[PDB]
């Protein structure tokens, strides 16, 4: 959906001339993510019946193939499980939310979707799951992939 | 992307000080809108008549957003026109509409049209847009 697209950039743009620093602006679009997520896991269990995961493997499966599809028609790959199985990758072929970056770079330190970081740990603390949300690559940073990296910390 | 997650964005950005401030807070919600209602026609709509494009606003244009069409439209004749929406989605009270005024306006920009977009609630969860066209 381009009205998501282009209201999330019109978002970004504000609060980049809101805000000197782009650490700021991630610090803004991760509490927005946040908040966003803990209303979005409501929505989400009322239209899915994924039953319940009974681990961090299960979750990813729910996360990957069955929310971002729902929510952005996209099924990431999950990768890079750590041994504990506490941590594992979602990997995408391009930004899930932003299609293009302005030239020359001004913002170098600014992580475009951090947004999706805050919905993420959001919807998740909702289930009880501690967790924290990072993009480790981005396609828009250069890299050939973007990957969020997905860590358990604690059951709430 | 699923509506919800525009609906919740929305939701998010009206919801996060003083006069000042908060109508600055107004006016960053419109211009968003605005952005977003010009990059709206821009991927849409690649209009022989003034009518015709506030037509369009409230067929196509309302569909593409709300998934539904405006309920009424009125006008003056003079360059005043108001859009009746019964039931505004993003309602189910000001600061609700403002993003949305600036989707109009930045539509009607795209198409040809400089306007001056206000909105009050008429009567919960019913609302009306005025469309001001201006002449420059
Ligand atoms: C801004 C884009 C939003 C799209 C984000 C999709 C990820 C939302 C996370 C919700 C899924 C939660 C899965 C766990 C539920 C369960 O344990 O059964």
């Amino acid at each position: 959906s381009e009205l998501f697209t282009l209201t999330y950039g019109a978002l970004v743009t504000q609060l980049c001339k809101d805000y000197e620093n782009d650490e700021d602006v991630n610090k803004q679009l991760d509490k927005m993510g946040f908040n966003i997520g803990v209303r979005l896991i409501e929505d989400f269990l009322a239209r899915s019946n994924v039953g319940r995961a009974h681990d961090f493997r299960e979750t990813a499966d729910v996360i990957a193939k069955v929310a971002f599809k729902m929510y952005l028609g996209i099924t990431p790959s999950i990768t890079n499980w750590s041994p504990a199985g506490d941590e594992f990758s979602l990997i995408l072929e391009n930004n899930p939310l932003v299609d293009f970056v302005e030239l020359p770079d001004n913002h170098s330190s600014l992580i475009y979707s951090n947004l999706l970081c805050g919905v993420l740990r959001g919807a998740l603390e909702m289930v009880q799951m501690a967790v924290e949300a990072k993009f480790v690559q981005d396609t828009l940073k250069g890299d050939g992939v973007t990957e969020i990296r997905m860590r358990f910390i604690r059951r709430i | 992307a699923d509506e919800a997650l525009f609906l919740l964005l929305h939701n998010e950005m009206v919801s996060g000080q003083g006069e000042v401030e908060n109508g600055r807070c107004i006016t960053k919600l419109e211009n968003m809108g605005f952005r977003v209602g010009q990059g709206l026609i821009e991927r849409f709509t690649k209009f022989k008549d003034e009518l015709d494009i506030m037509k369009f606003i409230c067929k196509d244009f309302w569909t593409t957003v709300f998934k539904k069409q405006i309920d009424n439209l009125r006008t003056n004749h003079q360059g005043i026109y108001v859009l009746q929406d019964n039931k505004f989605r993003l309602l189910t009270a000001s600061k609700y509409l403002a993003f949305t005024c600036g989707l109009i306006r930045g539509g009607l920009s795209n198409l040809g049209i400089k306007s001056i977009v206000t909105a009050e609630v008429s009567s919960m969860p019913a609302c009306k847009f005025q469309v001001m066209i201006q002449k420059l």
